[PDB]
This record gives C-alpha cells, sequence and structure tokens, in this order.
C-alpha cells in the first residue's frame, strides 16, 4: 500500500547510498513547496493518511531485513516492523496515535513503547550520547540485526535505543541535510565508522529552528540568528539562508507563502 | 651684433626617438657655442659648451656638433623628463642667445577626466558666482571647452588656462572658468561644461 | 653645491627703479663673473650685461646702457642689477648666471631661480579664496579644488595640507584680466579620506595666507 | 498559518568583505553610501533595518538610488521626500539587491575602501554581490567534492587532492560578495573566463571583481557561476588531470561539492 524505498548494507557503495537518500526525498515531498531554493515537506493539517507515511526497508548482510516507517510531515522514524512484530514510539498527541493505527496492518501484534522518538530519551536508554555512538555502513548493518532480533528478546534495550539513534541519523537526518548525507557518504567511502562531530549534532538540534528562520525570513534574512558548530565546535552565528542552501535539503512546513 | 638663428621654433617627437636643433650664426663664432635646457620655473641648465663638449653630469644621449657658422644639437633616446625649451648661446664675441625651441613629447592619445564645481556659498556672499570646470591629463593639447546654461551656449566671461606638458606621463591639463554675477547665476538652473562625442560633467541646482 | 639665490618678485610703478639681488652660496664670489639675462614671455633670452666682482669690470649690451646698472657687494657675495625708469616693456623675468671666465671656452654655468619684475600702475589687492566642494564622483578617487580669484600682483603659492600630498596637485597658470589675476588649483586624493583636506593660499605681496 | 516576515536590523557585507556604510556618518538628503570596513560597535551608519515595504533603512533614512540609469550613485535620503520606487529594493537569494523600476543592481564598481555605491546593469559580478548578515568575517571551510577529496590551490592553479585537514591550501574563505577566496591570500579569487565549456578555473586576483569570480552554493550540491550558468566540474571525473573546468549542469558526482565547516 505505502511507498517503499529499499537499501542494502551488503555491497553499500557511495552511489548506492546517494541514490537511496535521493529516493527517500523524492517520496517525502512533491518539491512544489520550495522556499529560498530549499524544498519543504507537506503540511500536517490537510493530509490524507494515504499520503502520510513512507516506508524504508533496510536489509543488511546475512538475510536480516527490517522496515522503518517515516512520517511525511517531519521525515522522522515513527516505528519499525520485523516479520510479524511491529513497534512504535509513544506519540505526543492523540491525533497522531490514530495515524499510527494505519501502519503495518499485516502484523500479528502491535507494540507501543513508553518512550518517544526524541534524542533526549533515546540517548538515556542507549546509555550513550550521540557523540559517543559511531555511524557508517558498519553501525547501520549492526543496527538492522538489533531491530530484527529484538522481537525474539535477543537484543538489549540500550542496544536497541542506540540502533534507533543510528537509523534516524543515517536515514532521516541525511534526507533532511545533504551535509549529513555527505558525512555518511564520506564514511562509506574509505569504509570508516565515526561518531558525529559537533557540526552534525548542532544541525540535528536546529532543524526545527532552521525551518522557522528560513520560512519566516525577510527575503532570506533571519529575525534572530542561529548558533551552529564546526568540527571543532567553536560555533558561529548564521544570519541568512545563503550559506544554509547547500546544507538543508528538507524543511518542516511552518507556514504558507504570502501571495506575492 | 652677432645674430643667432635657431630653427625650428618648436618640435614634437615621441619617446626613444632623436631630435635635432639647428643654430645658424651671422658670422664665424669659431665653435664657441653653448646649449642650455630651460624648464619653466627652474633656471636654465647648461648641457654642452664648445660645440660638442658635453657638460659633466649630462647623459651621453645629448650631443652637439658644427663649425664656422653652422651648428647642430641632438637628443637621442628621448625621455619624458626632457620636456623644456632649448637655446643656443654663442660666446665668441660677448653673448647672443638663440630664439629657442620648445620640445613636446608625443604619447598615445588620452581623453580628459572632466570635473565641475558649483560656486561656493562664500563667493555668493561677495556678489559673484564662478563655476569651475577641469580637464586633466589629456592629449593632445588641442581641446575645445563649451559652456552651457539651460542648454544655451555662453561665450562671454570665460577664461582658459593651459598647463605645461607633464614631465612624467606627457599629459596636459586645462581649467576653464565662467564668471557671472550672482543674480544672473540664480536666474538660471542647470550648468554644464562640455569637452570637445564630447565629454560631459554637470551639477544641478 | 653652487646656489644663486635671486630676490623675490618685485612690483613697481612705471617710471620707478628696482634693484634685483643675487646671492652666491657655493663658491668664491670674487673670482667669477655674474651674467644678467632678461626673459620676456615672448622674447626668448636677452643678455643684459655682466659684472666682475673683485674688479669693477662691466660689459653692457648697448641696448640697456641707459637702463641697467650693475653693482657688487663682495662683503656679502651678492650682485645687483638696477633697472631704472621702468617702461611696460621692462616687465619680464630676469636671471643671474655665473660665468667662469678663467678660460674663453667656458660659457654661463649655474643660473638663479629668476626674479619676476612686474611694471604696472595697479594696486596690490589680496585674493578672495574659495573652496570648490564636490557623492557623484567616482574614478576610484575624488578630486577637490580651490579658487584664487581677484588678486594682484603675481605670484601666489598654492599648496594642500601645508605641503602634502602633491601626487596629485594640478595648479594652473594665472590669467590676467588687465590687471587682475585669477588661478585655480585642484588635487586628487583617494576615495577613503573625507581624513581632512584644505588648501593653503599664500600671497606674499599682500601678506595674506588664507586657510580655507 | 501565514508567514509574517520581520524587519531585522542587519548589516550588509559585499565586495572584498566591506560593509554598506553611510559616508562619514552624515544623514542629510543626498549624502552617498560607500564601501567601508565593518565596525564592531553600534554605529547606525552600517546597521540597516530590512523593512516590510521593501525599503532598507538606516537611522530612519532610506537607501535610495539617485536615478534609474547606470550608473548613478546610491544615497541616503528621506523616505517621504524621494520617489516611492526609487527607495524600493529586492534582496534575492543569490546576493543581488535590485531596484525593481530601474532593474539595476546595487554595485561597488571599485574595490578600494570608501568606494561610492552605484546601480549598474545586472551581470552578476562580484561588485554586485551582497549579503545581509552581522558576520564581519567570511566563512572559512574546506570544499569536498569528487571521491571525497578537497579543493586545493597553490598560487595559480586549483585542483582536488586528498583531504588532509592540515594543509591550509584546502582552506577557502567564502566571502559575502559571492567570491571564493583561498585562506592563504584573500586577495585572490576563484576565477573563470569567457563562459565557455571546459574552461580551466584558475586563481586570479579579485581586482576586477567580475562575473566569473562570483559563485553560489546551490541546494543540489553544485557551485554555480551565476552569469555563465555553468557549474564547477572536475574534468572527465579524472582528478589526476589537476583541472577544474566550467561545465553545464548534469548533477553527476564530479559536479557535487560540500563545504565541511
Ligand atoms: C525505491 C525502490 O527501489 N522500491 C522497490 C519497490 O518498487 C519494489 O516493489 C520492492 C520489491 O523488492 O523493492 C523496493
Amino acid at each position: 500500500q505505502y511507498p517503499i524505498i529499499n537499501f542494502t548494507t551488503a555491497g553499500a557503495t557511495v552511489q548506492s547510498y546517494t541514490n537511496f537518500i535521493r529516493a527517500v526525498r523524492g517520496r517525502l515531498t512533491t518539491g512544489a513547496d520550495v522556499r529560498h531554493e530549499i524544498p519543504v515537506l507537506p503540511n500536517r493539517v490537510g493530509l490524507p493518511i494515504n499520503q502520510r507515511f513512507i516506508l524504508v526497508e533496510l536489509s543488511n548482510h546475512a538475510e536480516l531485513s527490517v522496515t522503518l516507517a517515516l512520517d511525511v510531515t517531519n521525515a522522522y522514524v515513527v516505528g519499525y516492523r520485523a516479520g510479524n512484530s511491529a513497534y512504535f514510539f509513544h506519540p505526543d498527541n492523540q491525533e497522531d496515535a490514530e495515524a499510527i493505527t494505519h501502519l503495518f496492518t499485516d502484523v500479528q501484534n502491535r507494540y507501543t513503547f513508553a518512550f518517544g522518538g526524541n534524542y533526549d530519551r533515546l540517548e538515556q536508554l542507549a546509555g550513550n550520547l550521540r557523540e559517543n555512538i559511531e555511524l557508517g555502513n558498519g553501525p547501520l548493518e549492526e543496527a538492522i540485526s538489533a531491530l530484527y532480533y529484538y522481537s525474539t528478546g535477543g537484543t538489549q534495550l540500550p542496544t536497541l535505543a542506540r540502533s534507533f539513534i543510528i537509523c534516524i541519523q543515517m536515514i532521516s537526518e541525511a534526507a533532511r541535510f545533504q551535509y549529513i548525507e555527505g558525512e555518511m557518504r564520506t564514511r562509506i567511502r574509505y569504509n570508516r565508522r565515526s561518531a558525529p562531530d559537533p557540526s552534525v549534532i548542532t544541525l540535528e538540534n536546529s532543524w526545527g529552528r532552521l525551518s522557522t528562520a528560513i520560512q519566516e525570513s525577510n527575503q532570506g534574512a533571519f529575525a534572530s540568528p542561529i548558533q551552529l558548530q564546526r568540527r571543532n565546535g567553536s560555533k558561529f552565528s548564521v544570519y541568512d539562508v545563503s550559506i544554509l542552501i547547500p546544507i538543508i535539503a528538507l524543511m518542516v512546513y511552518r507556514c504558507a507563502p504570502p501571495p506575492s | 651684433d652677432i645674430v643667432m638663428t635657431q630653427s625650428p621654433s618648436s618640435l614634437s617627437a615621441s619617446l626613444g626617438g632623436r631630435v635635432t636643433i639647428t643654430c645658424k650664426a651671422s658670422q664665424d663664432i669659431k665653435k664657441y657655442i653653448g646649449w642650455y635646457q630651460h624648464r619653466p620655473g627652474k633656471g636654465p641648465r647648461l648641457l654642452i659648451h664648445y660645440t660638442s663638449t658635453l657638460q659633466p653630469g649630462i647623459p651621453s644621449r645629448f650631443s652637439g656638433g658644427g663649425s664656422g657658422r653652422d651648428y647642430s644639437f641632438n637628443i637621442s633616446n628621448l625621455e619624458p623628463e626632457d620636456i623644456a625649451t632649448y637655446y643656443c648661446l654663442q660666446y665668441d664675441h660677448l653673448w647672443t642667445f638663440g630664439g629657442g625651441t620648445k620640445l613636446e613629447i608625443k604619447r598615445a592619445d588620452a581623453a580628459p577626466t572632466v570635473s565641475i564645481f558649483p560656486p561656493s556659498s562664500e563667493q555668493l556672499t561677495s556678489g559673484g558666482a564662478s563655476v569651475v570646470c577641469f580637464l586633466n591629463n589629456f592629449y593632445p593639447k588641442d581641446i575645445n571647452v563649451k559652456w552651457k546654461i539651460d542648454g544655451s551656449e555662453r561665450q562671454n566671461g570665460v577664461l582658459n588656462s593651459w598647463t605645461d606638458q607633464d614631465s612624467k606621463d606627457s599629459t596636459y591639463s586645462m581649467s576653464s572658468t565662467l564668471t557671472l554675477t550672482k543674480d544672473e547665476y540664480e536666474r538660471h538652473n542647470s550648468y554644464t561644461c562640455e569637452a570637445t562625442s564630447p565629454i560631459v560633467k554637470s551639477f544641478n541646482r | 653645491q653652487v646656489q644663486l639665490q635671486q630676490s623675490g618678485a618685485e612690483l613697481m610703478k612705471p617710471g620707478a627703479s628696482v634693484k634685483i639681488s643675487c646671492k652666491s652660496t657655493g663658491y668664491t664670489f670674487s673670482s667669477y663673473w655674474i651674467e644678467w639675462i632678461k626673459q620676456r614671455p615672448g622674447h626668448g633670452l636677452e643678455w643684459i650685461g655682466e659684472i666682475f666682482p673683485g674688479s669693477g669690470s662691466i660689459n653692457y649690451n648697448e641696448k640697456f646702457k641707459g637702463k641697467a646698472t650693475f653693482t657688487a657687494d663682495t662683503s656679502s657675495n651678492t650682485a645687483y642689477m638696477q633697472l631704472s625708469s621702468l617702461t611696460f616693456e621692462d616687465s619680464a623675468v630676469y636671471y643671474c648666471a655665473r660665468w667662469d671666465g678663467n678660460d674663453f671656452h667656458n660659457t654661463m654655468d649655474y643660473w638663479g631661480q629668476g626674479t619676476s619684475v612686474t611694471v604696472s600702475s595697479a594696486k596690490t589687492t589680496p585674493p578672495s579664496v574659495y573652496p570648490l566642494a564636490p557623492a557623484a564622483q567616482t574614478n576610484s578617487m575624488v578630486t577637490l579644488g580651490c579658487l584664487v580669484k581677484g588678486y594682484f600682483p603675481e605670484p601666489v603659492t598654492v599648496t594642500w595640507n601645508s605641503g602634502s600630498l602633491s601626487s596629485g596637485v594640478h595648479t594652473f597658470p594665472a590669467v590676467l584680466q588687465s590687471d587682475l589675476y585669477t588661478l585655480s588649483s585642484s588635487v586628487t586624493v583617494p576615495s577613503s579620506p573625507r581624513e581632512t583636506v584644505t588648501c593653503n593660499v599664500a600671497h606674499p605681496a599682500s601678506s595674506t595666507k588664507v586657510d580655507k | 498559518d501565514v508567514c509574517m516576515d520581520p524587519e531585522p536590523i542587519v548589516r550588509i557585507v559585499g565586495r572584498n568583505g566591506l560593509c554598506v556604510d553611510v559616508r562619514d556618518g552624515r544623514f542629510h538628503n543626498g549624502n552617498a553610501i560607500q564601501l567601508w570596513p565593518c565596525k564592531s560597535n553600534t554605529d547606525a551608519n552600517q546597521l540597516w533595518t530590512l523593512k516590510r515595504d521593501n525599503t532598507i533603512r538606516s537611522n530612519g533614512k532610506c537607501l535610495t538610488t539617485y536615478g534609474y540609469s547606470p550608473g548613478v550613485y546610491v544615497m541616503i535620503y528621506d523616505c517621504n521626500t524621494a520617489a516611492t520606487d526609487a527607495t524600493r529594493w529586492q534582496i534575492w537569494d543569490n546576493g543581488t539587491i535590485i531596484n525593481p523600476r530601474s532593474s539595476l543592481v546595487l554595485a561597488a564598481t571599485s574595490g578600494n575602501s570608501g568606494t561610492t555605491l552605484t546601480v549598474q546593469t545586472n551581470i552578476y559580478a562580484v561588485s554586485q554581490g551582497w549579503l545581509p548578515t552581522n558576520n564581519t568575517q567570511p566563512f572559512v571551510t574546506t570544499i569536498v567534492g569528487l571521491y571525497g577529496l578537497c579543493l586545493q590551490a597553490n598560487s595559480g592553479q586549483v585542483w582536488i587532492e586528498d583531504c588532509s585537514s592540515e594543509k591550509a591550501e584546502q582552506q577557502w574563505a567564502l566571502y559575502a560578495d559571492g567570491s571564493i577566496r583561498p585562506q592563504q591570500n584573500r586577495d585572490n579569487c576563484l576565477t573563470s573566463d569567457s563562459n565557455i565549456r571546459e574552461t580551466v578555473v584558475k586563481i586570479l586576483s579579485c581586482g576586477p571583481a567580475s562575473s566569473g569570480q562570483r559563485w553560489m552554493f546551490k541546494n543540489d550540491g553544485t557551485i554555480l557561476n551565476l552569469y555563465s550558468g555553468l557549474v564547477l566540474d572536475v574534468r572527465a571525473s579524472d582528478p589526476s588531470l589537476k583541472q577544474i573546468i566550467l561545465y553545464p549542469l548534469h548533477g553527476d558526482p564530479n559536479q557535487i561539492w560540500l563545504p565541511l565547516f
């Protein structure tokens, strides 16, 4: 029923991952809502549920397959399926709990965690911050095992939470920021696995504050600056969208354009 | 009583070339002729004495020659600093200066950079009003300046002043001033000076 | 190191007499001749005469035998030429030149800066100095100007910021309106200043230095 | 909902990293606007309020073009005294500030400090690029392109080499005028020529500040020369050629870049 984008970690090259993220974006937004040359995801208000979600299928080496569910409005993972079991994060409202009811109708059992999908809860469960959790082809291939084997009670919860941290950053956050897509692309080439730098972490914390500053901008100028970080984490202030255009690929809908 | 006929009266050559100045005497001065270089503002500068003996400190590109009543004076490998007025001076009997020869360096043609200035309010208090127009760093010297008030040409009350040729970039300069009374000044609006497509720089008030 | 400093520009009414000095500051004054050369704006160079200090020797042109008189002051190394009963045709620039007459192959050597002698019945009037304020001027650098109008006699020295910077400065020859002089001067400075620029006009004949 | 745009008090940086500045801090009708080094304090001659009526105001007065022809100068002026569309300005996403009536662009036709601003025909030159920010300094990054290797230049030629963060020959200062200048000598610019396909991009001085030295980082990952319409291209996807050419857009990996801050 829902659209599905497939990806494998087995022969994962630079081109195979680039085509994957570019295919995730093409199914996330129509591209008609473009503000300052940065596409915008559809608005949450008037979305039929037949266009509310997309499915991401992760299948690593050793036959293991898992299927994530992503919300079109914010490109975030809302849950996953493994064979006959389905798991979802605790929704932050009653309306979105109804949209979850329409995901994974084939499963035998529906499980809803007591924790949400935000990082502050996931990092506490995993016992590590994002700065101490490595990413790349390696960690993703291991995360697929932790999600799949969790149904049989074979993976620890900290391992599962960290695995959620891996999949969200390499799939969701890479579709939002082509800068993060390039970071993972740098890790797949040279086959290195690295934890994210302060540059990636601060961008993940700012996706909400960046989309508001860009959509609510006077011809691209910000009302109030946004503080970022570099590799060193020495921080710099952004006052205009011009430098963020090669950085942000998707934006959450905050408003409609004015008639102009 | 000896007469020195220096010819020509003026010259015009380019950098690197050589010029020749002829001095014709009324009688045999027996090679006792000198050659001087006079830049405006400076005092004349001795170049050669006794026909060909060059002055200590002068480049070798200057040279003289002649005997009896006919003498010549060369300047090879011309430079921009050679702009002056050259004279011959006999000293066989008393003294006699030549007519002179004003030298011009020929460079590439250049258009003037025009600038115009409204009359100062301090001048308006004195009852007068003079609008100034500059034409700086052009070539050749021949330029027509045309004043315009409300579009109509004005030819009376104009004073022109040409500078000597610059000894470095071989350019000239000009300042034309239009002198009008203050009441006649404020009876009209726009002011314009055109340089002869002409070059135009104007102010409005 | 051979300098002949001549006296400054002299203004004198028609019929009066003027004395032009010429100091030597580089050699033994009594051993060399002092020549006197007249230059009109359209007459080239005329020889007036020569005076030999240490002796009393004088040679006249015969053209100036009733006009010019040369004296000498070996106690001060200054030579003098006195032009008497000045006509309007005496208005010229006069030079003193050194002649080493030790052997007849030498000609006139070092010349002075010249002394401008103006013979007119006009009265000395100071110049009304005006600033030429220009903001709608590019060429990577701005050009200012100063106007020196209605003065007599010549000359007026125009400098900017008391001697700096003449990259730069274009001072134009004065024009005579019979008998009032006017001249203009402009300066080109980079676009960043204006940090302050004013011109200095100096009319020594009227003793007026206008800082505007 | 509906987006309400604000009126942020923001400086305007441009050619050679110089701020849009009211000359000598005088605010009478007619005084021109000049290039000037960016101050660190609160002098209103460099702080501009980006108003909602498409007017750029400092201390109350408005940024106003003297006319609608190239190249008359741009001056400070009263908003209610000047023509209501001689004070109108649009700020484009590619650093272009254009007057809608004249269709002319705010330009700095000279790189020296104190250069009077004018309006010129839009050629997307470095002299015509601007950026509303309070950032006095440009953004210093390495540029990573094909095969994860870094853009690098040694005095003359630019190419791509192994991304060793140590070199500082791979450090680039992204100036507010759209120019890409190496961190070593910030007087040199990433310069293109003739707007012809397969032209080797070189490293020349930012003296002319022409169209060809101005670049824009795009969303698809390309570095576009706005005037020519072509993008930076690693010739034949062969880094061993030491040639970065200017080629039309296709989106292949040789045209994809990323500024790793």
